[PDB]
């Protein structure tokens, strides 16, 4: 432990807490009541990340072999972790860069790395609720867009692509996204998904118009909306024919995989996702509160649900998988019972699935001419719970064609999507304020204009940097960009927190304050997880990331309908100019500690 | 025969555009 020269007559001095919580009436915001502050809490931890990231990880990590890792890390990273930033931002009175600020003036790049990484996360972010309000704006209509196909030029046939592939994929790959067959070539704007975007932007700007105060009320209705909706999915989900057979898929584990890095990267990078850590919002949010406050029961409710809350998700989620393996196989097994009494011409109401096998044996013993030319079809479950599941490919391509089979179909498509538009406004509302925030500490606006001039000039910005997610190869740029900036800048900036709390602020110094405020110490757990364990799980999952970034070939996958063998998944190679991106993406965020650092340190000299 | 996205967008789109000048007056006729 740096015995820190200089650190008091920098933050409050514990008997000036007191006398500072009378004087912020009129400088800081409040909340209104305690309810109005776990609302905002727990909302910005839920919603687009236990239906996209979650899912898509879990079937390649053994099918269902990303519980174990996952909740163990989340234990024993998210807990420690979540824990650290409501207790310092409660005591230091500040944001996420007057924090860090005042432990040492040479650690304010963490408050910029928790800026650029916020502006960058919900770049993309906001770009996956403007395809939601396209599905939203798609329905109120009984025969749903994504339920057949068109016909051609000539009204004879189906196009050629949606004849070959699903009609839901030519409503996504075609008539949303309007695909290319690689990212090096991009075509126009595609003026239908510009107003989206606009009206993405244009919501989220009705609700942050102010900070605080506004987004009250906003957190109020969208987080019940979200919960009360998800409740009304389960009761329909498990009473479909085909689930109880995907949530069996999700619950046995192949413990071959538990031996490999990257099913341990994967696991510790969504705990940080998950729970919106190494963000700089939930330390905003929490330096609202009193002084004494209990900042130990709100970590541990708060926790309690985020993780419930991803299995309750993944139980709806894959009760759906398991209704379209069953709807498949039973078309698929309809395939070679039609097959096979047109063939040999036999009565309908003997050949079934019970005889299948013992009557194909009967037929090559019989003509042995005229069973050569039958084909049979090969498929059997386990080979339809297993797929392309990957990101964008669950609430599009999964959901919207199984609503299409349920009574009442356009019911179930408005609920749905209203949910997801909810569960992804409410995210975005703590994660504007990890961007206006810390640029309002900055001192570059000048402080007599109100606040809802700095809200609208960054959402503008936004939005017009938005415009490479609405061209042809725009659906390229998301995933790459995604994964990248969400993968790599979270676990750098969690390890920075932990470190610099206990080892450059001091654990010592810090249990006096937590005695001071909730009314005694931490327990014998957060002793050891702060200094021992948590610090050295994440040090550890860091050079997993490199195991495994070296020793794989950058893939992506292309649609490219002149491809033989369409409908099935071709992965090329990126261009060479792809590191230019990911560097700037997952770069500036980490060389911004190191960066700031030095500069100060020279300063010194 | 006029796609009822469009219909549905001009509600949605009419509904916010004039929340933001309530909410734009309100803090003025406020502060
Ligand atoms: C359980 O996970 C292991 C680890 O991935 C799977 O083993 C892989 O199987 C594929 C296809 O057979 C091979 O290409 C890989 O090389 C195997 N991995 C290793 C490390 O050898 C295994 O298939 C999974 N279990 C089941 C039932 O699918
Ligand atoms: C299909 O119909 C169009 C008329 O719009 C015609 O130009 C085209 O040649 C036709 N295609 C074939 C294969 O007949
Ligand atoms: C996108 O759609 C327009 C018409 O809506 C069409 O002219 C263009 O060829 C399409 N782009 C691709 C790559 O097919
Ligand atoms: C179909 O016909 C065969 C031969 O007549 C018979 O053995 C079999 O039981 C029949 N299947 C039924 C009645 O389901
Ligand atoms: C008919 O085909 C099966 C395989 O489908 C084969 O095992 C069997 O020997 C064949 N019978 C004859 C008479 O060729
Ligand atoms: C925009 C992000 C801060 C949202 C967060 N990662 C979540 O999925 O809950």
């Amino acid at each position: 432990v740096l015995p820190n020269p200089g650190l008091d007559a920098r933050i409050p001095s514990l008997a000036e807490l007191e006398t500072i919580e009378q004087e912020e009436a009129s400088s800081r915001p409040k909340w209104d009541n305690k309810a109005q502050y776990m609302l905002t809490c727990l909302g910005f931890c839920v919603g687009l990340g236990n239906v996209w990231r979650f899912p898509y990880l879990c079937q390649s990590h053994g099918g269902g072999a990303f519980m174990i890792p996952f909740l163990i890390l989340l234990v024993l990273e998210g807990i420690p972790l979540l824990y650290l930033e409501f207790a310092i931002g409660q005591r230091l009175r500040r944001g996420s860069l007057g924090v860090w600020s005042s432990i040492h003036p040479a650690l304010k790049g963490l408050g910029l790395a928790s800026m650029l990484t916020s502006f960058m996360v919900g770049l993309y972010y906001n770009t996956i609720i403007s395809w939601i309000m396209w599905y939203l704006f798609n329905s109120f209509q009984e025969p749903l867009p994504w339920s057949d196909c068109p016909l051609n030029e000539n009204q004879t046939g189906y196009v050629d692509e949606c004849a070959r592939s699903s009609p839901v994929d030519y409503f996504w790959y075609r008539e949303t996204l309007n695909i290319s067959t690689s990212i090096s070539d991009s075509g126009s704007i595609q003026w239908w998904m510009l107003l989206c975007l606009a009206c993405a932007w244009s919501v989220l700007y009705m609700c942050t118009i102010r900070g605080i105060e506004t987004t009250g009320k906003a957190v109020y209705i969208t987080s019940t909306l979200p919960y009360v909706v998800l409740t009304i999915f389960l009761i329909r989900g498990l009473t479909l024919k085909g689930a109880t057979n995907g949530i069996v898929f999700l619950f046995t584990p192949n413990v071959t995989e538990l031996a490999q890095p990257d099913t341990w990267l994967d696991a510790g990078a969504q705990v940080f996702f998950s729970f919106s850590l190494a963000f700089g919002g939930l330390i905003s949010f929490s330096s609202y509160n009193s002084v004494h406050n209990n900042c130990e029961k709100d970590s541990v409710i708060v926790s309690i649900i985020n993780g419930f809350t991803s299995v309750y998700v993944a139980i709806v989620v894959y009760s759906v998988i398991g209704f379209r393996a069953t709807q498949r196989y039973d078309d698929c097994f309809s395939t070679n019972i039609l097959t096979l009494i047109n063939g040999f011409d036999l009565p309908e109401g003997n050949v079934t699935q019970e005889n299948f096998v013992d009557m194909q044996q009967r037929c090559n013993a019989s003509d042995p001419a005229a069973y050569a030319q039958l084909v049979f079809q090969t498929c059997d479950i386990n080979a339809f719970l297993s797929e392309a599941v990957e990101g964008t490919g669950l609430a599009f391509i999964v959901f919207t064609e199984a609503i299409t089979k349920m009574p009442l179909s356009p019911l179930w498509s408005v609920l749905f999507f209203i949910m997801l538009f909810c569960l992804g406004l409410s995210s975005m509302f703590g994660n504007m304020e990890g961007v206006v925030v810390p640029l309002q500490d900055l001192r570059v606006i000048p402080p007599k204009w109100p606040k809802e001039v700095l809200t609208g000039l960054i959402c503008l910005g936004t939005f017009l940097i938005g415009f490479i997610f609405t061209l042809n190869s725009g659906q390229y740029w998301l995933s790459l960009l995604d994964s990248y900036a969400g993968s790599i800048p979270l676990l750098i900036i969690a390890f920075c927190e932990m470190f610099s709390v206990v080892y450059v602020y001091g654990v010592d110094r810090f249990n006096k304050d937590i005695e001071f405020m909730i009314g005694h110490k931490p327990n014998i757990f957060w002793q050891v997880t702060w200094r021992v364990v948590s610090p050295l799980l994440m040090l550890i999952i860091f050079l997993f990331f490199f195991v495994v970034e070296v020793s794989q070939e950058l893939t992506y996958s292309i649609w490219d309908p002149g491809y033989e063998e369409f409908p099935k998944s071709q992965k090329i190679s990126y261009p060479n100019w792809v590191y230019v991106v990911v560097v700037i993406v997952a770069g500036v965020p980490s060389l911004t500690i190191p960066g700031y650092a030095i500069y100060k340190l020279i300063r010194n000299h | 025969p006029v796609s009822i996205w469009l219909i549905v967008f001009g509600v949605v789109m009419g509904v916010i555009v004039v929340g933001i000048v309530i909410l734009i007056f309100t803090g003025i006729r406020d502060r």
